[PDB]
């Protein structure tokens, strides 16, 4: 694909149709910020710590 | 009348003469004799009560 397609970060998605799977088709996906992306953006929050009970 | 006459134990004297009655009527009041240490606790509000906001 082009790669401002790619750059887009539109998900891609991969299916094999095959004896051996439980329901014999397994996907996968991929786009740009899950194929080895270069950045991890994260923005954990945690409230209420305590939370007795 | 002093706080410390009624821990000192006097009885302090009331005298009732009521019209109809003819006889005076006397009453004498005293601290009755007979001291343990209060130790006080105070518990902070828990966090489910504080959970209502
Ligand atoms: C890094 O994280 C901070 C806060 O989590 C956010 O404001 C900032 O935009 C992030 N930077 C990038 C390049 O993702
Ligand atoms: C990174 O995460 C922060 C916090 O959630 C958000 O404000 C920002 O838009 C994110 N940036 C990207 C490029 O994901």
């Amino acid at each position: 694909v082009s790669e401002e397609e790619w750059n887009t970060g539109e998900t891609y998605t991969c299916v094999v149709a095959h004896e051996a799977l439980p329901n014999r088709v397994t996907e996968r996906t991929v786009d740009k910020s899950t194929g080895k992306p270069t950045l991890y953006n994260v923005s954990l929050v945690m409230s209420d710590t305590a939370g007795t009970c | 009348i002093c706080e410390d006459d009624w821990n000192s134990g006097e009885r302090f004297t009331c005298t009732v003469t009521h019209t109809d009655l003819p006889s005076p009527l006397k009453q004498t009041i005293s601290r009755p004799k007979g001291l343990h240490r209060p130790d006080v606790y105070l518990l902070p509000p828990a966090r489910e009560q504080l959970n209502l906001r």
